[PDB]
RNA sequence: AGGUCUGUGAUGCCCUCCGCCCUGGGCCGCACGCGCGCUACACUGGCGGGGCCAGCCGGCGCCCGCGAGGACGCGAGCCCCCGCCGUGGCCGGGACCGCGGGCUGGAACGCCCCCGCGCACCAGGAAUGUCUUGUAGGCGCCCGCCCCCACCGCG
RNA sequence: ACGGAGGGGUACACCAGACGUGGAGUCUGCGGCUCAAUCUGACCAACGCGCGCACCUCACCAGGCCC
């Protein structure tokens, strides 16, 4: 019984793993299709059964949260052995984002401009 | 000539016979009860028909009163308004301007 | 003699001063923006 | 086989454009009214323009001068409940000038706020006019 | 099953099958109608009613348990209304076309009423599954 | 344009990476080069963001080069990036010489710009403008916009020595 | 000049709708009159897309 | 059965009561916000006060007196 | 000696007995010069059909109606995919105006929808402003004042 | 306090760039003009500012009740 997470901006991917469905749709058919190679990286760079529920965020953030849940769930069945600590280093030596989440978030808007840093045009005459 | 009837056959058949005609403001305002201070306007206008200075700008004009002269307040004075056939279907506030048009200077 | 206030309209005013202008009705406060600055301490609002 | 002009309704239709958007050349036709006048009379709406037979023009003209009979509705018409005949007319010819000008002369005789403001060549629809045109 | 096949395949392969066996077949008001108040023209592909209803039933199948409703279907096919000199805003689609579709789909026992809204009946659920 | 600033081995199956490449001064020297071009491509202003579309744009400009030169598209890209980019600049303006990372920067920028200006108000698509730009910069042809811009910069550098 | 299409167009190891449009006035005749060269397959498709389509000469 | 709703605007007192009711035996925080200009008139740089009233609620299910708390059984 | 006595039952000293209320009008009137903005000038685009994802927290079922909206009851857009148009002020752009059908309200002069009409505008002189990571820019959504109504401000 | 005085620091003030505005139509505020009235405040630090003017708001105009 493996339970695993993945996070992007607001997206949360909850993975349940038993010895590959994304929101009940087969993985091969994840609609953003020019990014299909991204959701399959851990497979084709390194089976079993996994179940993914991703919510919140947008298209790309959801893809990137499943890219982390998938790779983090295949690291919670191997344990206490050198594979556990070596497959992690192989995963990061491609993209560290595969293991550790991206902390960035939206900053708040401040009064006097449309955005967080952009202000309003100033005039003198 | 009015929509499809000549002046004899809407000003003598029925006062509300025109409602299947004139626009949605008219049907709305007449499918609503006219305030009790402009019925007096008609039992002073149609009554003693044989010049009235009035003060209600928004009042739907319907055929039975045709060929009349009125003087409607616009805020500073009463303005004469005549009644030609095409005035039916309109309000009285469209026929007296409350502003003099600007000129040069 | 019997015509005084026939016109019907909301006369929403500030609960504290009496002004008609710039009244906040969200949440049902019904007080104006000038009086809301100084009575906000005890009503309960605080800046964070 | 095609022609490179349809001088129809006194308007020169060019041809080689799509007939859907060719009909919009006639002032009175839109793309809405055109796509409701072709399919209502069994004419391919988008292949070309200059491949329309004589019989196809006859069908289009017979559905142009009478929309209600072929089932085109009143709400899809432009002279609705006119102030000349109380009828849902269909003014689809270069003789729209007369009615538009009559709606001015009626105002000129009636002396309405709209007419007096239209005379001076001013905005008439409530828009602000302080901006220095 | 229904969830497996590329969603764009099932919709346009069942709408061609919507021409057989006297299913919902289109009514007459289909001409001279915009699918929404945000659209500025009518659809050009003449099979648009067929494809629309194929899509709405594939929408009903995915919500197997609970009930959808008509007003909340027009919201599903929403679009943004352009050309007004003001910022663009989103508009709900037309409930008449969708209600016409779901009425005829309540026939042939493809759907069953609920407490509030339509629901995918066992018959029709079996059909889409097959 | 050196081997130490054009990153070959770091590429992926598509250029999309979600990488924080500009958080430190010299980090982008390890940024893959096709992704750098992709990042420069979505620089019109009405197209800011829209990376998913630029990845397609570059992707379908590699099936035109393989059908004209008959060679590897990434190789011709490296050739174009190397050929472009002024070696000498002018900054009482006296002559100075240009660093590698700036040579790469200006090269990628001018290729993107050449395609951008050549596609506006034209029937010809922007992808098949990129094909022209890349195949013509890598050779050295005066029809390349990046090469003419380079030549102008080097001339003004020479006149200010 | 259909005969031009049936041989002059079949002389380039690749072709695009815009390229054929710019060679001779084939603005949208391109899309119609290359599908003919695709059904008899003097040319086939390699990379296709709703907005762009690259056609390579079978010969 | 029995229900106790408890509501209060100061987290410390609410927690004290909630603690000492368990000595005898979704409701998330919602924030009332008002933004208003700082000046009485409208002259100067346009700056704004952001005022905020945060409330808290607990719902004890069953089969100390503090001035400021509100309790209703229903 | 910026602003505010016109937010108050804060208020001195002057002046009015210019108080309170009702009807109608104005504050929006327009040769013209300025500030903050909105929408564009297209193919890295417009259109038709389909697919699918937010957060500040948040009702929608059933019939009529092209739509807008009514009578009756109960607990996201961008983007992706498939087509169309083809460098033509064109299917870019949608101001101005002409009939209709609605909503609010005691009252449209307010706002919405439908058909038709299709302005100027081809990237902008001299000048001039803001900005360094989930940032610029693009895309939409919500609250406030609010009978109705955002091209605004707070998010 | 100031210096077309020296010295030492510094900020998106400049550098390298991005995105604009100024040109078109249009929303709104300002000045002027008009008007029976078009109520009034403010000229970097006034000019989408004094929290959405059919009535009300309302300070302004034409009349008219009541203490
Ligand atoms: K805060
Ligand atoms: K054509
Ligand atoms: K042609
Ligand atoms: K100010
Ligand atoms: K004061
Ligand atoms: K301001
Ligand atoms: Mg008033």
């Amino acid at each position: 019984t493996v339970h695993t997470l993945g996070k992007k901006k607001n997206s949360v991917a909850v993975a349940f793993v038993k010895a590959i469905l994304v929101n009940n749709v087969p993985l091969a058919l994840v609609r953003p299709e020019i990014l299909r190679t991204k959701v399959s990286e851990p497979i084709m760079i390194l089976g079993l059964d996994m179940n993914i529920k991703v919510a919140g965020g947008g298209h790309v953030s959801q893809i990137y949260a499943v890219r982390q849940a998938i790779s983090r769930g295949v690291l919670a069945s191997v344990k206490d052995e050198a594979a556990r600590s070596e497959l992690r280093a192989k995963l990061v030596s491609y993209d560290r984002q595969l293991v550790v989440s991206d902390p960035r978030r939206c900053e708040a808007k401040k009064f006097g401009g449309r955005g967080a840093r952009a202000r309003r045009q100033k005039s003198y005459r | 000539n009015f929509r499809g009837v000549e002046v004899e056959k809407l000003a003598t058949m029925k006062i509300t016979d025109i409602l299947p005609k004139l626009n949605a403001r008219c049907r709305r305002r007449i499918g609503k009860h006219g305030l009790s201070m402009k019925h007096l306007r008609f039992v002073n206008k149609l009554r003693l028909r044989r010049i009235v200075r009035t003060h209600l700008r928004d009042m739907i004009i319907f055929p039975e009163m045709i060929g009349m002269t009125v003087s409607v307040y616009n805020g500073r004075q009463f303005i004469p308004v005549e009644i030609k056939p095409p005035m039916v279907g309109r309000a009285l506030r469209e026929y007296s301007m409350s502003y003099k048009i600007v000129s040069h200077g | 003699e019997t015509e005084f206030c026939t016109h019907i309209a909301h006369k929403r005013e500030c609960r504290i001063c009496g002004n008609y202008n710039s009244v906040y009705r969200k949440y049902g406060l019904f007080i104006c923006r000038r009086c809301f600055k100084e009575n906000a301490g005890k009503i309960g609002f605080v800046k964070l | 086989d095609y022609r490179d002009l349809l001088r129809m309704f006194n308007t020169n239709i060019q041809g080689k454009v799509v007939l859907e958007c060719a009909l919009v050349g006639i002032k009175g036709i839109g793309r809405r009214f055109a796509n409701v006048a072709l399919k209502k009379a069994n004419i391919d709406v988008h292949k070309r323009a200059g491949e329309l037979t004589a019989a196809e023009e006859d069908a289009l003209m017979k559905v142009l001068e009478d929309p209600l009979s072929h089932g085109i509705p009143a709400w899809m018409l432009n002279r609705n409940n006119d102030f000349e005949s109380g009828k849902d007319m269909h003014i689809l010819v270069n003789t729209i000038a007369s009615t538009h000008r009559a709606d001015l002369e009626r105002l000129r005789k009636t002396r309405c706020e709209r007419g007096v403001r239209h005379h001076h060549n001013l905005k008439v629809r409530g828009q602000h006019t302080k901006s220095t045109g | 099953s229904v969830t497996r096949v590329p969603a764009d395949v099932f919709i346009n392969s069942f709408a061609a099958h919507l021409k057989n066996r006297g299913i919902i077949k289109c009514p007459a008001f289909t001409d001279y109608v915009k699918t929404g108040v945000s659209r500025q023209y009518a659809p050009r592909d003449a099979d648009w009613f067929y494809i629309k209803a194929a899509s709405v039933i594939r929408h009903f199948y995915i919500s197997g348990s609970h009930s959808i409703g008509v007003a909340g279907l027009a919201r599903k096919y929403s679009s943004l209304q352009k050309g007004k000199t003001t910022p663009h805003h989103t508009k709900r689609a037309s409930c008449k076309v969708i209600r016409s579709i779901v009425s005829q789909f309540l026939g042939q026992k493809l759907l069953i009423a609920g407490e509030r809204g339509r629901h995918i009946s066992p018959n029709g659920r079996k059909m889409v599954e097959d | 344009s050196l081997e130490a600033y054009i990153s070959i081995d770091n590429h992926s199956f598509v250029p999309h990476s979600a990488g924080r490449w500009s958080a430190k001064r010299f980090r982008k020297a390890k940024c893959p080069v096709v992704e750098r071009l992709t990042n420069s491509l979505m620089m019109h202003g009405r197209n800011s963001g829209k990376k998913l579309m630029a990845m397609k744009t570059v992707g379908e400009a590699f099936e035109l080069i393989n059908l004209y030169t008959g060679k590897n598209p990434v190789q011709v890209l490296v050739d174009a990036v190397a050929n472009s980019g002024p070696r000498e600049d002018s900054c009482r303006r006296q002559s100075v010489d240009v660093s590698p990372l700036r040579r790469v920067n200006i090269g990628i920028y001018n290729i993107a710009t050449g395609a951008r200006k050549a596609a506006f108000r034209k029937v010809r698509p922007f992808a098949e403008c990129l094909a022209e730009e890349i195949m013509n910069a890598a050779a050295g042809a005066d029809k390349s916009y990046a090469i003419s811009q380079r030549n102008s910069v080097e001339r003004i550098a020479v006149s200010n020595r | 000049a259909m005969n031009e299409a049936l041989k002059f167009i079949k002389n380039s190891k690749c072709i695009t709708h815009t390229q054929i449009c710019e060679r001779l006035r084939v603005s949208v005749a391109l899309a119609k009159r290359v599908m003919r060269q695709l059904v008899k397959s003097g040319d086939f498709a390699i990379v296709s897309k709703s907005s762009r389509m690259t056609i390579f000469k079978n010969m | 059965k029995y229900t106790i709703i408890v509501v209060g605007k100061d987290l410390k007192l609410v927690e004290r009561y909630v603690k000492s009711i368990v000595k005898e035996g979704r409701a998330p925080v919602r924030r009332l916000t008002i933004t208003t200009r700082k000046s009485p008139c409208g002259e100067g740089t346009n700056t704004w006060h952001r005022f905020e009233l945060r409330m808290y609620k607990r719902t004890f299910w069953v089969t100390v007196v503090i001035p400021g708390i509100q309790v209703t059984v229903e």
